[PDB]
RNA sequence: AAUCGCACGGCCUUCGUGCCGGCGACGCAUCAUUCAAAUUUCUGCCCUAUCAACUUUAUGGUAGGAUAGGGGCCUACCAUGGUGGUGACGGGUGCGGAGAAUUAGGGUUCGAUUCCGGAGAGGGAGCCUGAGAAACGGCUACCACAUCCAAGGAAG
RNA sequence: AAACUGCGAAUGGCUCAUUAAAUCAGUUAUAGUUUGUUUGAUGGACUCGGAUAACCGUAGUAAUUCUAGAGCUAAUACGUGCA
């Protein structure tokens, strides 16, 4: 879990619209030597808002291992922009149907 | 078809949907080859046969048509009589003559038009003679209320569109023509398949 | 013109290695084609003519395209047609054949559940997949109608 | 023994609504055409790599149906050199 200094690269991104739900990728980053972070996950999580009560952020699944270097994690949104930003509204489009 | 036959042969009871294990049993041959299976077609004069302490088995036609096993000697076991059912013709003199269990043949062999006979082993693939469709020949016929008999051709009317009646000479009684599709031939001066008997 | 699953051998050869080798089932390609397909034709298939003139690629010549393959099936151009007092085109009808029932025979009647062929899966069109579907137990999706709901959306 | 790939789910079942029609029957035509699989024919053991489901670890509209961010892994399904 724990860190010392790190961060996100954001993928792609996307959403299903009538609902609440845009989807919000990285990976968490900090390869070379040394660990995952809070700085960088902190400012990528509060500039997806303007939140208030317990954020509207869920972070929880960072699996990296004892092993090896690929966590990626990324983290939750009701929603958010920089959660739709790097890739804006689909899953809704799924659901427009084909 | 093969199970239909085998099981003719059975007819007294229980098999069926026990009948899997027959063919499984590896114990039966079609034309001196291992077939194990279940949806097998089988034909007039394929050769069929069985175990090891065993037998081999002819497939006729009774006087009524249907197919039937007859029992058959090892001897006359090692051949086969092929009609020519078809021709796409050609090369160089080869038509592929198609015959009647679904062989292919490409090529000499010195002949050949439809409803010619050729005489065949087992083993090798190889073709002895051919029984001409011709008078003085003799043949059996394969369907219908006139089946189950054999005769010499007295004469072929041939007319437009097809050759439409093989006329006989014979019989132990009197003479009976039939369309050439019925006709099967058995025999010829030099080889004959002919020991069975007789017959209107 | 453009691999599995059993082997076993011979050889330089101790297990070492080189290439091959006896069957049993793959497996793809249509290159004539078998059980198991389709499309067409000369024929006949209810009653009503208080239904008597019909039909506008719908008919014909010719060229493409299309398709597994036939073609006004689809499409250009040219020709204006082809059909019907032997019933065309149209309307109604409390599947068609194999057959059922009658009645001495003739006919009448019946046509169906079964066998056979065709067709449709709430109504209608289209499509993917697969050798084969224009698919009851697949989709797409308009409409019709029930359903689920933490009632956003799914769902038959 | 769970998924992937091959064969299958189109066979079969049942109902005559549509339905007088080359719809169906019976006879032919079909080189004017298809037939995979099979029965049958014709052709034919060098070296190899590639990623993937199950399993996993968490999840969104979320009770959801459903499937994905995602670790890991196997292909006579794939791509090749080729007498």
């Amino acid at each position: 879990k724990t860190a010392p200094a790190v961060t996100l690269r954001t993928r792609k991104f996307m959403t299903n619209r009538l609902l609440s739900r845009k989807q919000f990728v990285l990976e968490v980053l900090h390869p070379g030597r040394a660990n995952v972070s809070k700085a960088d996950l902190k400012e990528k999580l509060a500039k997806l808002y303007e939140v208030k009560d317990s954020n509207c952020i869920f972070v929880f699944k960072f699996r990296t291992h004892f092993g090896g270097g690929k966590s990626t994690g990324f983290g939750l949104i009701y929603d958010n922009l920089d959660a739709a930003k790097k890739y804006e509204p689909k899953y809704r489009l799924i659901r427009n149907g084909l | 078809p093969l199970i239909l036959i085998i099981r003719n042969r059975l007819k007294y009871a229980l098999t069926y949907r026990e009948v899997i294990s027959i063919l499984m049993q590896r114990h039966v041959l079609v034309d001196g080859k291992v077939r194990t299976d279940k949806t097998y077609p089988a034909g007039f004069m394929d050769v069929i046969s069985i175990p090891k302490t065993g037998e081999n088995y002819r497939l006729l036609y009774d006087t009524k048509g249907r197919f039937r096993l007859q029992s058959v000697k090892d001897e006359d076991a090692k051949f086969k009589l092929c009609k020519v059912r078809s021709v796409q013709f050609g090369q160089k003199g080869i038509p592929y003559l198609n015959t009647y269990d679904g062989r292919t043949i490409r090529y000499p062999d010195p002949i050949i038009k439809a409803n010619d006979t050729i005489k065949i082993d087992l083993e090798t693939n190889k073709i002895v003679d051919f029984i001409k469709f011709d008078v003085g020949n003799v043949v059996m016929v394969t369907g219908g209320r006139n089946t189950g008999r054999v005769g010499v051709i007295k004469n072929r009317e041939k007319h437009k569109g097809s050759f439409e009646t093989i006329h006989v000479e014979d019989a132990l009684g009197h003479q009976f023509a039939t369309r050439l599709g019925n006709v099967f031939t058995i025999g010829k001066g030099n080889k004959p398949w002919v020991s069975l008997p007789k017959g209107k």
